């Protein structure tokens, strides 16, 4: 797990 | 709010998203959604997170997530 957090930061 | 206060919220937010994602990978849809709901609950403006989740989840799973808020 973790790809979701990474995706959320990207911005 | 100092840095400790925001840091504890950021950390809880990140833990819940991680658990959310793992549980759903394992197909425990109910607990995964519970964890995602906790992360959404702590955001003053969850619209972007919700749009990302809509792109990432199967429609009935996202639906379900909406009923819980």
């Amino acid at each position: 797990g973790x790809r979701l957090c990474r995706l959320l930061s990207y911005a | 709010s100092d840095l400790k206060d925001a840091e504890a919220v950021q950390k809880f937010f990140l833990e819940e998203i991680q658990l959310g994602e793992e549980l759903l990978a394992q197909g425990d849809y109910e607990k995964g959604v519970d964890h995602l709901t906790n992360a959404i609950a702590v955001c003053g403006q969850p619209q972007q997170l919700l749009q990302v989740l809509q792109q990432t989840l199967p429609p009935p799973v996202f639906q379900m997530l909406l009923t819980k808020l």
